[PDB]
């Protein structure tokens, strides 16, 4: 209706799905198969609009769909196409073997190189920077909204806080300090919001702030206090979680300037290898 | 779930 400005009709007779493979906010997440137009056949996840939807859980089920399609990049999620014109209605998007990052990583913990996270926190920040580019603020960059493939490549999904850059609950552990107090959504409130992935990586998939109140996670980052260094952690890694968590805004990296420094870590291996008592769980400064 | 929430 709207979706088609940025999203193809798939005919659903290339559609074969295999089986459910979850539960979204709309319906049930399959995987399944999908033949493209030149008869190759590509692994697909297929997410339907639940049998006796509303008129408004259909506009929020395609309205994710029609800001993903706008979006051609290797480490954002690809939307392949929708089903509108039969029942039930389909999003389409490219199958990722490993499913969600946090979950991933929380079954090997410490069985990956830092050169793979790293890779890993590299893919992301590329899609951000992308994302970004383009105008658009995420507002839920969190571990479980990236997903992770076969070959271990890290892509950004969940477009449903999303917001183009234009003048209800929010992920408040994963929220910059000037988002949470008064709304104050940047590409640099997206920045905190990597430093916090960049922690859930190096910690295998550890909560952020365990489990604190809510109320005590934005007193404490508001007093200056940061999650400490993950086990094992590269100093140059915390460093850039403690960058991407400035209380000034504009004293943030920008995604480019994340994805120079990971591309640097990348290059110089043995930079990682220089690795990091205090009075409280989190750190003051 | 808990990750989502209002301020209070």
């Amino acid at each position: 209706q709207t979706v088609h400005e940025f999203a193809k009709e798939l005919d659903a007779t290339n559609i074969s799905i295999d089986k459910v493979v979850g539960a979204g906010e709309f319906g049930e997440v399959c995987s399944g198969r999908l033949k493209l137009p030149s008869k190759k056949e590509i692994s697909v996840a297929i997410k339907t609009l639940k049998v006796g939807y509303t008129e408004k859980q259909r506009r929020d089920f395609l309205g994710e769909a029609s800001i993903m399609g706008q979006f051609d990049h290797p480490n954002i999620i690809r939307l392949e196409g929708v089903v509108t014109k039969s029942k039930p209605v389909m999003i389409v998007t490219e199958y990722m073997e490993n499913g969600s990052l946090d979950s991933f990583l929380r079954k090997h913990d410490a069985q990956f190189t830092v050169i793979q996270l790293v890779g890993m926190l590299r893919g992301i920040a590329s899609g951000m920077k992308y994302l970004s580019d383009m105008g658009y603020v995420h507002r839920d960059l969190a571990a479980r909204n990236i997903l992770i493939n076969s070959n271990l490549v890290c892509k950004v999904s969940d477009f449903g806080l999303s917001r183009v850059l234009e003048d209800g609950k929010i992920p408040i552990r994963w929220t910059s300090p000037e988002a949470i107090a008064y709304r104050k959504f940047t590409s640099a409130s997206d920045v905190w919001s990597y430093g916090i992935v960049l922690w859930e990586v190096m910690s295998y998939g550890e909560r952020p702030y365990w489990e604190m109140s809510n109320q005590d996670v934005i007193k404490a980052v508001d007093e200056g206090y940061r999650l400490p260094p993950p086990m094992d952690c590269p100093a140059a890694l915390y460093q850039l979680m403690l960058d991407c968590w400035q209380k000034d805004r504009n004293n943030r990296p920008k995604f480019e300037q994340i994805v120079s420094i990971l591309d640097k870590l990348i290059r110089n291996p043995g930079s990682l290898k220089i690795i990091t008592a205090r009075p409280s769980n989190l750190l003051l400064d | 779930w808990d990750n989502y929430e209002f301020i209070w």
